[PDB]
RNA sequence: AAAUAUGUAAGAAGUCCUUGUUACUUAAUUGAACGUGGACAUUUGAAUGAAGAGCUUUUAGUGGGCCAUUUUUGGUAAGC
RNA sequence: GGAAUACUGCCAGCUGGGACUGAGGACUGCGACGUAAGUCAAGGAUGCUGGCAUAAUGGUUAUAUGCCGCCCGUCUUGAAA
RNA sequence: GAAAUUGUUGAAAGGGAAGGGCAUUUGAUCAGACA
């Protein structure tokens, strides 16, 4: 829904009488800032325990960073996403430098293939493939050929101005 | 044509509660109203003699007359853009003492008594209630509480 | 030629404009609808007091 | 674009200015303007404001409620101010020796209270006399003994008078007035 | 006659609020702050980077 | 003529003396600001060094800007916005956080923008939008006097001590958030940021409890 | 057995101590209602707001409506 | 293990360019800078300079150009019909 | 000796209507102060 952050967002119960200090619980939000994550937080919890933003707090919400930001990586996303008629699970793989430029493209793709707005995806996991013959997406293998080479024809070059007096050339 | 009886729309209004049928218990009869007295209106279907109209159900008046086996209670009512008077000749059977009031009589007892004991000793004795303020300031310990991890689960049938 | 039967629409409103009035309180309310025995031993009580207080003043 | 959450250039309600055109009474209210303004006593401004009332919001004001507002505990010396016209009554007997200021005496009020032995003054004397009002008596007339009040508020059991010219044995005493007679009010 | 905005007009915001003289002459709004050496426990980073 | 010069410096000399007690306040109130801010800091730092999570305390304060006009609107959250005063659009109010006040927010959560005020914020609203209710009239806060004149019997006789109550909700919040006639704001400068206003900020909107951003909206409106 | 709407209360016309009247009532100075005198001031009894509150007289025009979201009846449906 | 920077926030930090406005008409107030006398951007614009003194500005009127503009009165839920 | 209506002279505009509102160009015409 815009440029993504990752927030870890721990939140608990209020504390009761009968049981204080109840447990904590935990997990990553990928959200355009901090009032987004708080928020599905609590939707992601009410569909697990019986629970809800009146009747619980959050402890600590934390800004989750790339260790190595500049290291090209290959990830694997598991999604749950909602179609015109019924629900359906995915796996895709996206090659990119970092866990939020990944899941940008995620969202890109899936709008632009299957019309599936914000709302209606679930981020089921984001994990690193570490090593190589574990991916099973041709579109990804073939950026992983030993050394690999292509090349870019039919440059076209923006004018900055109305009129041109030669006729261009889309040499590269 | 169009029926608006007496006891119309009173299906369920006047009906007994489920296991709960047959006589009166004792305790009705021998509590004892006055003049000023706050009550609320709930019509027993048991007894047809001096019960009140389906709009007074479930409906706060105040006592201002004492007969043989009945009371009389005020009721303002909203009719067009202003309310009007209404007096009702009731049995003991379909009233019951109001708890609205009964418990801002415990405030007033304890305000005294706590206006009392803090004038010896200080002033500003905070005789008024507040709402529920926010949260203070805490810390959560981890001992034994490390956060467990979540993650959305997938989709499944199970039918 | 049929035409509109009942409704109940810019009722409210109207009654807003100017109503809504809760009815004034007064102390000392109307006996009217009192237990007539009750009422004649209260007009006595009230005549012999008032006796009472003159004669501590006279 | 404001909410607006009471009615807008609405005036006030009350007289600002008397509707006649006494030149002698505007002249009063030139007078005690002055004073409301550049006094800060009750009295000035409750004066300045009775100036400005119509006929029937000024009752006359007779001599025998004079002399009952004169037998108050401890009120037999002070001056009496009707802002109006004060009538005669040969109800009473007797009338003490007070000093009364008003607007009008009748021909048999001012008699009466000269031979008592007391003065009738104008209001524009009592400024001189009770600049600030000290000693003072306000009365005021009846109002709901009008003849045009008992006709307000008609209705069913209302007990109010009903708009007729002719009273007598037959005109309104039928039905609707007993229970003979169809029913009763 | 004529409202005048502070922040604007040095001598209105000088003439309400008097301590800002002293404010601008000892650089308070560009104070440092001690510093200081905590580090956070092993259980809080190892949460921050658990998946 | 006498009194030409006596008075004079009498008169004169009580203002200094005035000065004074507001040049002392405003010192005090300056290193307790700078103390509160910096424990929160470091508690925040100790906790994390002990293998805790320090919970911040829920905010007292907030600031509500209508966002809508005065047209189409049902009758219960129309008379609530009467009664927190806005009556036109871009109007602002500070509301003190209870359990009451907060379901009057939740009725008029489509038509106003919330959030939590700083001090920053505070100060530039009262410097240059500040006027007060003197005489049910709207009177500029362009000197002392008028507030020592209206909040002296509440302990304030400056407008840093009216700031003082507002950012730190004192005993007279009340009357000293009463006091003050309801800011008029513009539009903002750079704009509202997003195509369509009338979504809740989560969605993507301009309604709703945005919390501290709206410092960034406020300043932009002021 | 909800959600939404709905009645009442949040003090001075209040609370407490003591004792005066009556043909009502009680086995009974028992009780009921109404009172004299004494004690507790506006953090005086939750929040917010209040171009002030309350009251009266008189009279015009109107008494063919319609549309949109939502709830909903008849009808296959309708710009019914 | 020691720094840098990005992002967010604060400054009663400094400073350049452009546009619109000049209401009020003796003094009075709150302040600032000064040992003082005084001064000041402090409860609303003044200083300096040029051309012309007339159809030059401006008014009225006809026309042209850009955009907009359906025929009034009436009955009606609804009229340019 | 008014208007509807019409003749002559003079000025202006006109590609399936004319008339109107805001602003300005052009032509014709006109008041005000020269202190
Ligand atoms: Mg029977
Ligand atoms: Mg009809
Ligand atoms: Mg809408
Ligand atoms: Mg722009
Ligand atoms: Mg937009
Ligand atoms: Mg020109
Ligand atoms: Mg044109
Ligand atoms: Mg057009
Ligand atoms: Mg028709
Ligand atoms: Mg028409
Ligand atoms: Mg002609």
């Amino acid at each position: 829904m815009a440029h993504f952050k990752e927030y870890q967002v721990i939140g608990r119960r209020l504390p009761t009488e009968s049981v204080p200090e109840p447990k904590l619980f935990r997990m990553r939000i990928f959200a355009s800032n901090e009032v987004i994550a708080k928020s599905r937080y609590w939707y992601f919890l009410q569909k697990l325990h019986k629970v809800k933003k009146a009747s619980g707090e959050i402890v600590s919400i934390n800004q989750i960073n790339e260790a190595h930001p500049t290291k090209v990586k290959n990830f694997g996303v598991w999604v749950r996403y909602d179609s015109r008629s019924g629900t359906h699970n995915m796996y895709k793989e996206i090659r990119d430098v970092s866990r939020v430029a990944a899941v940008e493209t995620l969202y890109q793709d899936m709008a632009a293939r299957h019309r599936a707005r914000f709302r209606s995806i679930h981020i089921l996991k984001v994990a690193e493939i570490e090593k190589t013959a574990d991916v099973k997406r041709q579109y990804v293998k073939q950026f992983l050929t030993k050394d690999l080479k292509f090349p870019l024809p039919h440059r076209v070059q923006k004018s900055t101005k109305t009129f041109s007096y030669k006729r261009p050339s889309t040499f590269y | 044509g169009k029926s608006h009886g007496y006891r119309s729309r009173t299906r369920y209004m006047f009906q007994r509660d489920f296991r709960k049928h047959g006589a009166v218990h004792l305790s009705t009869y021998l509590k004892v109203y006055k003049v000023g007295d706050i009550v609320d209106i709930k019509a027993n279907g048991s007894i047809q003699k001096g019960m009140p109209h389906k709009f007074y159900q479930g409906k706060t008046g105040v006592v201002y007359n004492v007969t043989k086996s009945s009371v009389g209670v005020i009721i303002n009512k909203m009719v067009g853009n202003r309310y009007l008077e209404k007096r009702l000749n009731l049995r003991v059977e379909h009233i019951k003492h109001s708890k609205c009031r009964q418990e801002f009589l415990e405030r007033v007892k304890a305000n005294a008594a706590k206006r009392a004991e803090a004038k010896a000793q200080g002033v500003a004795v905070q005789l008024k209630r507040q709402p529920a303020q926010p949260r203070e300031s805490r810390i959560v310990s981890t001992e034994g509480n490390v956060p467990q991890t979540l993650a959305p689960v997938p989709y499944e049938t199970f039918i | 030629a049929k035409s509109k039967n009942h409704t109940a629409h810019n009722q409210t409103r109207k009654a807003h404009r100017n109503g809504i009035k809760k009815p004034k309180t007064y102390k000392y309310p109307s006996l009217k609808g009192v237990d007539p025995k009750f009422r004649r031993n209260h007009k006595h009580a009230l005549h012999g007091t008032a006796k009472a207080l003159a004669a501590a003043k006279k | 674009g404001i909410d607006h959450t009471s009615k807008q250039h609405k005036r006030s309600g009350h007289r600002t200015a008397p509707k006649s055109d006494n030149v002698y009474l505007k002249l009063l209210v030139k007078l005690y303007t002055f004073l409301a303004r550049r006094t800060d006593a009750p009295f000035n401004k409750v004066v300045l404001k009775a100036l400005f009332l119509s006929k029937i919001n000024r009752p006359p004001v007779s001599v025998s409620r004079i002399a009952r507002a004169l037998k108050q505990e401890g009120a037999a010396n002070k001056t009496v101010v009707v802002v109006g016209t004060v009538t005669d009554d040969a109800r009473i007997f007797e009338f003490p020796k007070t000093t009364v200021a008003a607007l009008r005496f009748t021909a048999g009020a001012r008699a009466k209270i000269v031979k008592a032995g007391g003065e009738c003054i104008t209001l524009d004397q009592l400024a001189v006399r009770a600049p600030k009002g000290q000693n003072t008596l306000i009365l005021r007339g009846p109002r709901n003994s009008r003849e045009a009040v008992r006709h307000f508020g008609m209705g069913p059991h209302k007990g109010k008078a009903p708009r007729i010219l002719s009273t007598g044995r037959k005109f309104e005493r039928a039905r609707g007035r007993r229970r003979s007679k169809g029913f009763k009010v | 006659v004529l409202k005048k905005n502070p922040l604007k007009n040095k001598q209105v915001l000088l003439r309400l609020n008097p301590y800002a003289k002293v404010f601008a002459a000892e650089k308070l709004g560009s104070k440092k702050a001690e510093k200081t050496g905590t580090k956070p426990a092993a259980v809080f980073t190892e949460t921050l980077k658990h998946d | 003529a006498e009194q030409v010069a006596a008075e004079r410096a009498a008169r004169k000399a009580a203002n200094k003396e005035k000065r004074a007690i507001i040049l002392e306040r405003n010192a005090a109130y300056q290193k307790e600001y700078e103390t509160a801010e910096r424990n929160i800091i470091q508690a925040k730092r100790d906790a994390k060094a002990a293998g805790s999570y320090y919970v911040e305390a829920q905010h007292k304060l907030v600031f509500v800007v209508r966002i809508k006009g005065i047209n189409k609107i049902p009758p219960k959250p129309r008379k609530v916005l009467q009664l927190l005063r806005l009556t036109r659009i871009n109007s602002g109010t500070f509301v003190k956080v209870t359990k009451a006040t907060l379901e009057l927010l939740k009725l008029i959560e489509p038509y106003v923008a919330y959030g939590y005020p700083s001090y920053s914020t505070i100060r530039q609203l009262v410097y240059k939008r500040g006027f007060g209710k003197i005489n049910k009239q709207r009177v500029p806060l362009s000197d002392n006097a008028i507030i020592e004149a209206n909040l002296g019997k509440y302990g304030i006789l400056s407008i840093d001590d009216l700031i003082h109550e507002i950012i730190t909700v004192g005993p007279h919040f009340k009357q000293a958030n009463n006091f003050l006639w309801p800011f008029k704001l513009s539009n903002p400068s750079g704009g509202w940021g997003v195509p369509r206003k009338f979504k809740h900020f989560i969605q993507g909107g301009s309604f709703g409890n945005r919390e501290e951003f709206i410092n960034k909206l406020v300043k932009s409106m002021n």
